[PDB]
RNA sequence: GCUUCGGGGAGGCGGCAAUAUCCUGUGAUCCGGAGAUUUCUGAAUGGGGAAACCCACUUACCAUAAGGUAGGUAUCUUGAAGAAGCGAACGAGGGGAAGUGAAACAUCUCAGUACCCUUAGGAAAAGACAUCAAAUGAGAUUCCCCAAGUAGCGGCGAGCGAACGGGGAGAAGCCGAUUAAUGCUAAUGUAGAAGAACAGCGUGGGAAAGCUGACCGUAGUAGGUGAUAGUCCUGUAUUCGAAACAUUAGCGUUAACAUAUUAAGUAGGGCGGGACACGAGAAAUCCUGUCUGAAGAUGGGGGGACCAUCCUCCAAGGCUAAAUACUCCUGACUGACCGAUAGUGAACCAGUACCGUGAGGGAAAGGCGAAAAGAACCCCUGUGAGGGGAGUGAAAUAGAACCUGAAACCGUGUGCGUACAAGCAGUAGGAGCCUCAAUUUAUUGGGGUGACUGCGUACCUUUUGUAUAAUGGGUCAGCGACUUAUAUUCUGUAGCAAGGUUAACCGUUUAGGGGAGCCGUAGGGAAACCGAGUCUUAAUAGGGCGUAG
RNA sequence: CCACUGUCGUUGAAAAGCCAGGGGAUGACUUGUGGAUAGGGGUGAAAGGCUAAUCAAACUCGGUGAUAGCUGGUUCUCCCCGAAAGCUAUUUAGGUAGCGCCUCGGACGAAUACCAUUGGGGGUAGAGCACUGUUUCGGCACCGAUGCAAACUCCGAAUACCGAUGAGUAAUAUCCGGGAGACACACGGCGGGUGCUAACGUCCGUCGUGGAGAGG
RNA sequence: GGCUCAAACUAGGAGCCGAAGCUGCGGAUUUGAAACUUGUUUUCAAGUGGUAGGGGAGCGUUGUGUAAGCCUGUGAAGGUGUGUCGUAAGGCAUGCUGGAGGUAUCACAAGAGCGAAUGCUGACGUGAGUAACGAUAAUGCGAGUGAAAAGCUCGCACGCCGGAAGAUCAAGGGUUCCAGUCCAACGUUAAUCGGGGCUGGGUGAGUCGACCCCUAAGGCGAGGCCGAAAGGCGUAGUCG
RNA sequence: UUUAUUAAAAACACAGCACUCUGCAAACACGAAAGUGGACGUAUAGGGUGUGAUGCCUGCCCGGUGCUGGAAGGUUAAUU
RNA sequence: AAUUCCUUGUCAGGUAAGUUCUGACCUGCACGAAUGGCAUAAUGAUGGCAGCGCUGUCUCCAGCAGAGACUCAGUGAAAUCGAAAUCGCAGUGAAGAUGCUGUGUACCCGCGGCUAGACGGAAAGACCCCGUGAACCUUUACUACAGCUUUACAUUGAAC
RNA sequence: GGGUUCUAACUCAGGUAUAACAAUACCGAGGACAAUGUAUGGUGGGUAGUUUGACUGGGGCGGUCUCCUCCUAAAGAGUAACGGAGGAGUACGAAGGUGCGCUCAGAACGGUCGGAAAUCGUUCAUAGAGUAUAAAGGCAAAAGCGCGCUUAACUGCGAGACCCACAAGUCGAGCAGGUACGAAAGUAGGUCUUAGUGAUCCGGUGGUUCUGUAUGGAAGGGCCAU
């Protein structure tokens, strides 16, 4: 049977939460001497994915 | 889909996070409210199973306050929470 | 077309397509089984060759002349028997693209696809654990529904994509589950046979339709018949036949082949590749070109690097039905499939005409009427073509180019307008004329025409913007473009409702059964874990995310 | 056998010819018949020539319904609403995506608009030399007269924008969701840069019209 | 056009014309509001230009059921006129033609609607009775036959070729060869003529050619070599 | 000789010249290989390249890139 | 100069007059010695320049012959084509008008000519640009591969 | 640890016999070489598959592409041009924190070398200076200049805003813990501010119980930091 696909890439960044997806936030991969603590702290941990880019989430990631 | 025109799309702007857990996978969590699909008194995962709760390949079970139940039970091999704990032994079961 | 064995019973000598001579109850034509004959080419097979031809050798017999009849003579394999070639799809195996996608492109995708090559069988392959599992363990292979677009893989891009297990179909394990004959017994098939019941009246060319009244029905929505038939014909329901041959089974028997005895150049390893969903990856497992190389039950393989423990199973011998794949074909049946530009390319003398050196490409083209009753005869004409009478027919502008007979296009006739007037040709007005009707009589109403006045630069497309001298269209007719399948989300509607719903399957089949699974009912967190909470934190603070299907 | 020149012919008598002239004409000659070399291959006294009227990769069939951000086309009717030609990004620039703008459904209910009164901040028009520069004349760099400036300001509006309060008028604003289209714009004003205060020029801002709007 | 104490200009005034604007009258429609309240009724208010595009309501067509119905030779479908009804798509009736089928209503399913795609097929226009009738070697007349003669036959004369435009072949074709008969089509005109139609006839070999014997180039090739397969090569030979 | 079908030439070829390769199972070329051509030839031969009768002639540069020879040293694969 | 841009260089010759030609100069933008240099008899349907002869090439066209064209009879195409009741001018206007404004002119219809316009026909511009189009060619672009070559192992051994 | 020799593998496109080709036998010549398979380095337009940007008053050429400051910019924000002008791709363990203290450029007069201008004294001097660096804005409570002690150039966060298509970016009181300086109230999460920058993937490193494919480990993965 034919079934949509997943983007297996898109659900490796995006998780299901109760009302949206959650995310890890960019820019803490690596260049983390100049960056501010403050920068440090709060690039740290999730964010709510905007509701702009929901709809494309959804069509990426369809069963979750 | 995950095509901004060039631009590089919001799910490769971000990082990968995490890692999937083969436990989450067989571990079940049953409401107090479902058990009115229970055949009898004993509340354990092959009874679960056979009321059809959990998946027949669930290896694990977990009953949470959500609802209330109706009579008493007594739920031998699964994990209680607080709540459901309380609500159990207040409709009269008990838990071991 | 010859013989025979069965069927059948009155016509017949295939079609276009008739005519003649004839055959036929001394049983024809026709149908079914069997046999006989069976030119030449083609695997083509005596040699050769531009297929349908040329040239032979040889044995036996006959002839006496320059031959005739019946044979034999290819190659390969196996020890006389086989093979060869052709032909649907499906199987197994040896080789194996690229366009494309990645919005470029090289890894990757396409795809082990197309194609080429080899070779089977009615199926093939696989198959009995050196398999999984980690549960109270299960117990070969194949296929279907789930698991699940999950776990993974992946320039972590585009994509690719399991398994465990659950529910089904089918079940089987062996060491001869082989092949080919023959002979019985049974059944089938290949021709066939019987097979109910309607009349009157009116209309009509014709009755099956109308009106009236009957009948059959284990037979009433069949195809025909001059219009629509249960009772007119062929049929249908039902009951049924086989001398001969085939096929399927069961049995018996024969003759061919096969019949391991537990597995070493093997398992494992180095190097290079390949296959595993898995692209070298931390990469198990399988396969092997190259180089090596065990233990052998006090042993070995696997459990996804690897080690220990535990579980499990014994490779290096062979086999094995079903459930699964398909359709060149045969039979029966079916269709919210087509109806002549459709449906096969092909309803028709079509893979034809035609085109091409060739491989190959590839059309157009159906219909009188119920019955030819297909128009004797006469007339014009050239014994032509064509027509007009006569005749036939219900009908002949149904007359053979024949049902109906649209449009483009081209005539003839009638009415009105039009030869001093400038343009998308109409429109709004409007005189006159012509013609039908009324009307107690030139007035209205309908129709045709339109002198004269005002206004007025087609349509489509594409554009900032088109009369545009931008695009497209000579015209007509016919055909020609948002679909289908699955997944998914939202909306409406219906049923059930904290529940809803089954899938494959089974089913004497839209039912009933089948609860596997899926969605909802809880979230937080990477996760373990906890849970109306949870995460972060030293924090019980703060903050994040949470608190009718 | 060839093909140098010209006329003709060019819907030809002909998909390469005719006519009149021209060259080789015992040679590296011409010609018959049969054969060989095959597509990234052949063959080539070399022009990328020729390989069946096809050649910078033949033809046929197949992959194949290649792909085509491009062009064209897209078929009945009526009712309601009704854009955009912008910003951001883009191997992007005539494509696409988020946002803005359109529509439909739901939620919400004055939170909206206009005006009056009122609380704000400003550095523009104007203006001016207090700074930075620049200019002229006089007196003796400074004094006094006198000009000018996008990147000068001792000053400084109107408007506009952000608030408050209050009437009336009004088919408001906002949020959540389904479906878009659009991201070539043009002109006339106004304020400018650019150009020549040239352009039916170009680039912004801002209004109106056209786009998508007939009528006078 | 034409205009001069304007029909120009300036400053004033009064009349009038002038739009699909506004008003009047009739009708329809969207939304909202009020009440017999799913059009059941009346009103009222604000609306009703529109491309891309979104939303709403319908028409027709083929097919299935409803339908063993209903209609239909006292005339179905289709064709072609007319009348009539609806906002439209369109419906209804009916004359003529036609001669055997059609289909109400309500559901249901679409090969469901065409003017454009230098769209596809067929038919038929315009150009236009226009260009042309294919070597400028050439014809004239008399007879004949015939429906008909420039073109056929015969005759006389004329002209052209004559290293061909005559003759014999090979290749290729395949009956075109000869006679009779016919003239629709074919022949670039007509045709009595023809390489056209139809019917008959015609090809005679020891010596000519083929076959045959022989070999060239070049093929094929018991065995043989080589190659994943397919195949490639090659000896003896065997063809050519 | 050539652009069959818009170019016939100054283009290509040419006899002649030079360089360079090749000792024969030649180099070289076709081919997967077998098998071939070179050639039943053998350095006065055969291949490749340039130049192009003939006359007079053909200067300088070995830094670059090739080619030929050399190998002291540096670096360097699989393997181990 | 088959090479020279400036450039028709300069000077000489030829002509009445010569951007070409011939000779020479050297200031060679940017010749040059086997991608050969400079010459060269003969040869060439080769390039340039100059003469004689000859001429309808021309001044400047005339006459004549044949074949068409024209008329009649027979046969009977073509491309094109939204539809046409299809005039000029000056304006206008998607900016060059038969079709719009104003105006001027014009009775209806052929035939022979003709080509100024219908941005005439013909060919979805080859120029130019664009497309994350194609092809083929090049190379010290990238990445591969054939081929050629190096070494290790195998085929592969013995003795000193 | 290299040569030399041998022959028996292997080779012969040598001779003789086997009809011919080939093979075979013998002889002869070579010979552990050659050659071939696997692996490997080099060479390799001989051959393939492809790439070779965009903006742009047409394209090419040139220039540009990200960030900061001023103007254009129409007195809120924003606002284009291949418009006009300039900067950045850093620096600093002090040039950061704090407590305390200070005030600059110039001009004139006096004074040894000594001047136009060195250092010293005086008088005016709201900044005509400085601010690591461009410009703008700011700066006396100095943000400018010294000195002592120091590490707040902290960890967990953060009400609330600004800006914004997203991804990002910016400001931030307050709370907890630890700290520095101050007698203290306090101030301090870098520097007067606005440039000094680069997503994801992949890989490395320091930590961590989170996971760990039968089980215990481990490998690998996750989380935090880089
Ligand atoms: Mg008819
Ligand atoms: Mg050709």
């Amino acid at each position: 049977k034919v079934k949509m696909k997943t983007k297996s890439g898109a659900a490796k960044r995006f998780k299901r939460t109760a009302n949206g997806f959650k995310r890890k936030q960019a820019f803490k991969s690596h260049i983390l001497t100049k960056k501010s603590s403050k920068r440090i702290r709060q690039l740290r941990g999730l964010k709510m994915v905007d509701k702009s880019d929901e709809a494309a989430v959804r069509r990426m990631c369809p069963y979750i | 889909a995950g095509f901004e025109g060039g631009q590089t799309p919001l799910y490769r702007r971000l990082p990968k996070f995490g890692f999937t857990s083969k436990m989450a996978m067989t571990t079940a969590e049953v409401r107090l409210s479902e058990l009115n699909k229970v055949e009898g008194d004993v509340i354990s995962v092959a009874t679960l199973k056979t009321a059809n709760i959990i998946r027949h390949d669930m290896k694990r079970a977990r009953i949470i306050l959500s609802g209330d139940v109706t009579k008493a039970y007594t739920f031998q091999g699964v994990k209680v929470t607080k709540g459901a704990k309380q609500a159990i032994e207040a409709a009269g079961g008990s838990i071991e």
